[PDB]
């Protein structure tokens, strides 16, 4: 298995996707059910940091992560307080470019 | 039906059991129902209802075995030999796969399926709950713990296969499932390590630090602290 | 009110009163005035135990008078003519009435009604059903079924109405139902069936609407029987609506991720041809398959026609409304006995947690089925309790036996007895890791083989393996005196595959073979030179020994719908055996293969054969060794004259005839393959007619021989066997039987352009494997 | 080399981590403490008079 050969045929893998326009609809002070219905179910949510709904994406090809874009959102008292991640920027750029 | 000869129920049962001993099943089942059709009011009828399911278990087919064992379950719900029914159902539904062509004495049991294993575990749980003290209960508990270990092994194998492909986003979820719903098994101090590796491979330092802290406070001496995880084989 | 105190029941024979005691939802010490007075009889009537029970209240001991339920001791079956008695017994047991089964009369009535309706659905109209009841011992009863079938129900006339636009003859010739004639008595091509008539109605409405006539309002169906209800006459009335021209298809709606232009390009259509409705169904399926790869599984598409009379046209708008992008939370696998779980996870696409894409799931299902381990494979889609965005893809497996023992024999037209033995295994109770042993033996051939491969060497895929063979060949045998030379080979070699794309997959092969050739008493011209240039003589004979370090590049794809009885699809392959220098006998040989199929009829199918092969000389040796030459002519090649008689022919000692063979092969084949339409469509025998040429060439010319030339002209250019593009025509029927005890190939072919030297064999047969 | 060797340990957790208990599945009370057993070929019952 060592010293792999240049067999140029490798399956592409993905991790999650999110709609760009719906990202702009996010507003601070949002409840859990409404944000889940509006943006989508998070594909990665640990049980060690309950409040940390995450969304990622990685077109992988033999370990080498080609492209990625992650979006996080933090909750407390059952209401949205703040978000972060490079997804907001690229989402805004794509919304300004397409529309 | 070709002989249909009058006899005594005792010699019918003797002929039936000695044909069973001679690895005769196709002709046995056809000579099993004849005695209960001719003599329904007899304990030999119930003995036939049991050993026909036993013989069906001795062969590869299982649907007829399940049908017969359910027939007995619904027919005599209070016979003292009810313990044999549940145990036979558990062994049939476990898919023992009794064949010397594929003995493989190791048989880690992490390959058969989740379906039959789960149903056999449920059957043995019903058995141990019904008869907590019978002629055989410790064997039931041993097979039950072996089956839950096999389920844990299947989950761990599915988790491991994804880590060799790059889909860390899936190994993370599968390891989280194993951590949160598969205690009492042996795959605990490895699921944490593979989850840490998956979190680190996706540029999430806080998650990796937290899960590594949990690992080190739950296992002070483990090779996964110094050496990062590495898929074997 | 009343309190139960150990109620006693009476009136049973074999029901074990303890059981019926346990089935009572009440026991000792319960207050019961009238609450469960009917609950007891409802619970007892359920599960099929009795039919009449009486319960009262009297001095703490209720008198329970019960009568038992009859028991079906044994089922009797007879009278089945159109169907089989075992089949009717099985689909009657599907309704119960197995051994003593607490028989009930209502179940018997329901079963006889169902089977009567089923028989009436067939070409049977007036059928007598007489199930008889008899009183055997204490509770055993026996039921016998007697079916009185008529001859058949043939159709007399098939006619339509309102057919102002189409001729009725083409109608009746287009339906899948004909009228009585001279060639219609066979196969019973005039029976009446409900499902067959429904399928015929669907066929005729598809025929009408594909041609460009729209809305096809089918008024009513008029069946008309005869006296005694034996003959049937059908009457159909329809209504057309004139042709149209649909050319203004359009798409509107939300397409959050998929671009509108990409779907618009997929909306293939033209205002010509009036229309083709099957094309509309196809483009709808295509737009549902495209939207559904980006991750829109539940995308429902609507269509509404905008009809415009006068100009006779209708336009289409498509109000697509997708939503709720669907992921894959978890994909289970069931029925995976005897095989590892990773061997299935390693092949299927749609890895995990990714958007749900049908265009990938279909390839997944096709990939898993192409493994040979499993027979039936499905891909369900069950939602989860977190219904937004989450589904599951629990698989379903039907484990088929893989390992077996191979031991077969056959018969060839010239040599005769051939053997074949060796254990086979497709799964060494683990991953793929297929290992196989094989050793065959004939009166002239012998070649053992031990094979062991490994489908997945690396993580993605590399078919690596090893093998060892001891092939030996010697034609010093019966009347067909092929050129005399004994050959024996031995040695192994690593074979390695390397997929380049999802569909095509090349495979490289290196091998180190040891070879020894042995001649016989005085040899022809093309043998003594070789044995004195490379071999060593031993008295009146000689031999040679060496090594055959060689490589192999190959590539082969196949997309036929079945191994036997083929359809649309085509086999193709490329092969090349190159003897890498370093050892003696530097030669290389390429090969080609093409067997294009064509299903231009529901029964008649076509095949377009073809192959090309060149064996050039390079390196040290300028010529090519004869034992690695090509042998033109034979059953699979030309289907005509005897094998090994193509190419140049020279004379040897005792005035005999042999054939060397040349290194420029090609042949084109073409048949007309169809089964026997005499009895039925039994998938057992297929028939054809052979029509194929051949070719083999060396380039040189032959004039010097054993004092005699077997060619007419003194200076026959051996570069071809005949005029440009050397060939030998042939034609004749081909009979094929495909019983599991080896295939039967009976090919009788009449020769064409029969030269006065090509040994002919107009009748050729094959039996067994003879690989 | 201190990999798993059938060491049953309940997942402890530091505070501020929201322990991932969620209950355990496929209960292993094994009736009591997961004891072992042996074989006797108990796949048939004669029950002639007993």
């Amino acid at each position: 298995r060592v010293s792999l050969f240049p067999s140029y045929k490798l399956k592409i893998i993905q991790g999650n996707e999110l709609e760009p326009r719906a990202v702009a609809a996010l507003r601070p002070g949002m409840t859990k059910d409404q944000v889940l219905l509006l943006l989508g179910s998070p594909i990665l949510r640990d049980a060690f940091h309950t409040d940390r709904w995450d969304y990622t994406f990685n077109t992988s090809r033999n370990g080498i992560i080609k492209e990625r874009s992650n979006l996080t959102v933090y909750f407390e008292n059952g209401v949205l307080v703040r978000t972060e991640g490079d997804a907001l920027q690229n989402a805004a750029e794509a919304l300004r470019a397409k529309q | 039906a070709q002989i249909t000869q009058d006899w005594s129920v005792e010699k019918l049962y003797a002929e039936a059991q000695d044909e069973l001993n001679s690895s005769n099943y196709t002709r046995a089942v056809k000579l099993y129902e004849i005695l209960e059709s001719r003599f329904p009011t007899s304990r030999h009828a119930r003995q036939s209802q049991l050993d026909t399911a036993y013989a069906y278990y001795k062969d590869d087919e299982k649907d007829k075995a399940l049908a017969a064992i359910e027939r007995f379950r619904r027919l005599h719900p209070q016979h003292p030999n009810m313990d044999y029914a549940l145990y036979l159902r558990g062994l049939v539904l476990f898919n023992e796969d009794q064949s010397f062509l594929n003995k493989l004495a190791s048989q880690d049991w992490s390959d058969r399926d989740p379906k039959a294993n789960r149903e056999a575990y449920q059957a043995f749980a019903e058995l141990v709950q019904r008869f907590p003290n019978s002629k055989y209960a410790a064997d039931a508990t041993a097979r039950m713990v072996k089956l839950v270990d096999a389920l844990g092994g299947n989950e761990m194998s599915v988790a491991r296969y994804y880590m060799k492909r790059g889909a860390y986003i899936a190994a993370a979820n599968r390891a989280k499932k194993i951590i949160g719903s598969y205690q009492n098994t042996r795959y605990v101090e490895e699921s944490l390590a593979i989850l840490e590796l998956a979190y680190k491979k996706l540029d999430k330092p806080q998650l990796a630090a937290d899960t590594r802290r949990v690992l080190e406070t739950n296992f002070p001496k483990s090779p996964f602290l110094t050496h990062a995880w590495q898929p074997d084989d | 009110d009343f309190t139960i105190q150990d109620i006693r029941v009476e009136g049973l024979q074999r029901t074990e009163p303890s059981t019926v005691f346990n089935y009572l939802p009440v026991k000792v010490g319960d207050t019961y005035n009238d609450t469960h007075g009917s609950a007891i009889i409802k619970s007892l009537y359920a599960t099929g135990f009795f039919d009449d029970v009486r319960v009262e209240t009297a001095d703490g001991q209720l008198l329970l008078t019960v009568i038992e339920r009859p028991t079906i001791g044994s089922l009797n079956i007879t009278g089945a003519k159109m169907l089989q008695n075992d089949a009717i017994k099985k689909n009657l047991e599907s309704f119960g009435l197995a051994q003593s089964q607490y028989f009930n009369q209502a179940t018997l009535n329901q079963a006889v009604a169902g089977l009567k309706e089923e028989y009436l659905g067939r070409g049977k109209l007036n059928i007598q059903i007489t199930p008889k009841v008899t009183k055997l011992a204490r509770n055993r009863v026996d039921i016998d079924i007697t079916i009185d079938e008529g001859k058949s129900a043939k159709i007399t006339d098939i006619e339509f109405e309102g057919n102002q636009v189409y001729s009725d003859r083409k109608l009746m010739r287009q339906m899948s139902l004909t009228e009585g004639g001279i060639w219609t008595w066979l196969t019973r091509s005039d029976r009446f069936d409900r499902q067959k008539f429904a399928q015929d109605m669907e066929k005729v409405t598809d025929f009408y609407q594909n041609n460009g006539y729209f809305d096809f309002r089918i008024l009513d169906t008029d069946i008309q029987t005869n006296e005694d209800k034996t003959r049937q006459t059908i009457k159909i009335t329809v209504h057309e609506g004139g042709r149209f021209r649909w050319g203004k298809v359009s798409i509107e709606g939300d397409t959050n991720e998929v671009p509108k232009a990409e779907l618009e390009k997929l909306l293939t259509m033209k205002p010509g041809k009036w229309y083709e409705r099957q094309q509309m169904t196809a483009v709808l399926g295509e737009i549902q398959n495209r939207m559904g790869s980006a991750g829109y599984a539940y995308s429902e598409i609507s269509v509404q026609p905008l009809p415009n009379a006068g100009t006779k046209t209708v336009d289409f708008v498509l109000h697509i409304e997708p939503g709720r992008k669907i992921y894959v939370n978890e994909i289970h696998i069931t029925g995976n006995n005897k095989t590892r779980d990773e061997v299935v996870r390693r092949e299927l696409r749609q890895m995990e947690s990714a958007p749900y894409d049908t265009s990938k799931l279909q390839r997944s299902k096709e990939r898993v089925e192409l493994l040979g381990y499993f027979d039936n494979v499905q891909f369900d889609a069950v939602p989860l309790a977190g219904t937004p965005d989450k589904v599951d893809l629990n698989m379903s497996l039907t484990e088929r036996s893989t390992g077996s023992l191979d031991l077969s024999a056959g018969w060839v037209q010239d040599t005769g007895l051939v053997m074949s033995a060796g254990v086979s295994q497709d799964n060494l109770f683990g991953t793929g890791k297929s290992a196989a042993l094989r050793a065959s033996r004939s009166k002239t051939t012998l070649n053992g083989s031990l094979s062991f491969t490994d489908p997945y060497f690396t993580a993605d895929g590399v078919s690596l393996g090893y093998d060892i063979y001891g092939k030996a060949f010697d034609p010093r045998k019966a009347s067909t005196s092929v050129k005399q030379y004994k050959t024996t080979t031995a040695g192994g070699g690593v074979r390695m595959g390397i997929p380049v794309t999802e569909y095509d997959r090349v495979n490289f092969g290196l091998a180190a073979e040891h070879l020894t050739v042995n001649t016989y008493n005085k040899a022809p011209k093309r043998y003594a030179d070789f044995i004195r240039k490379y071999g060593k003589t031993d008295g009146a004979d000689g031999s040679f020994k060496g090594l055959l370090y060689k490589g192999t590049v190959g590539w082969g794809r196949n997309k036929t719908d079945s191994a036997s009885w083929p359809t649309r699809g085509y086999l193709t392959g490329v092969n090349a055996e190159i003897a890498l220098p370093g050892s003696k006998l530097q030669y290389y040989s390429a090969t080609h293969n093409q067997t294009w199929f064509f299903p231009l009829s529901k029964t008649f199918t076509l095949m377009l054969g073809g192959e090309v092969g060149i064996a050039g000389g390079y390196g040290r040796t300028k010529e090519i060794p004869f034992f690695e030459n090509f042998y033109g002519g034979g059953l699979g090649s030309v289907r005509g004259y005897e094998s090994g008689t193509l190419g140049p022919k020279v004379y040897d000692e005792y005035g005999e005839k042999i054939s060397y063979g040349g290194n420029k092969k090609a042949n084109v084949s073409a048949e007309l393959l169809f089964p026997m339409p005499g009895a039925k469509d039994a998938r057992t025998v297929r028939l054809s007619l052979f029509a194929d040429a051949g070719s083999v060439w060396d380039g040189r010319t032959y004039t010097a021989a054993e004092n005699g030339n077997n060619k007419s002209v003194y200076s026959e250019n051996a570069h071809k066997s005949t005029f440009t593009n050397e060939l030998r025509y042939s034609a004749g029927g081909a009979v094929t039987w495909l019983s599991p005890l080896g295939p039967m190939k009976f090919s009788y072919a009449y020769p064409l352009k029969k030269k006065p030297e090509d040994e002919i064999q107009r009748f050729q047969f094959q039996l067994g494997t003879t690989f | 080399y201190q990999s798993r060797s059938h060491r049953l340990i309940k997942l402890e957790v530091p505070p501020d981590l929201n322990n991932p208990d969620q209950g355990n599945l496929y209960r292993l009370p094994a009736g009591s403490g997961a004891v072992r057993a042996s074989d006797l070929e108990k796949r048939r019952t004669p029950a002639v008079q007993q």
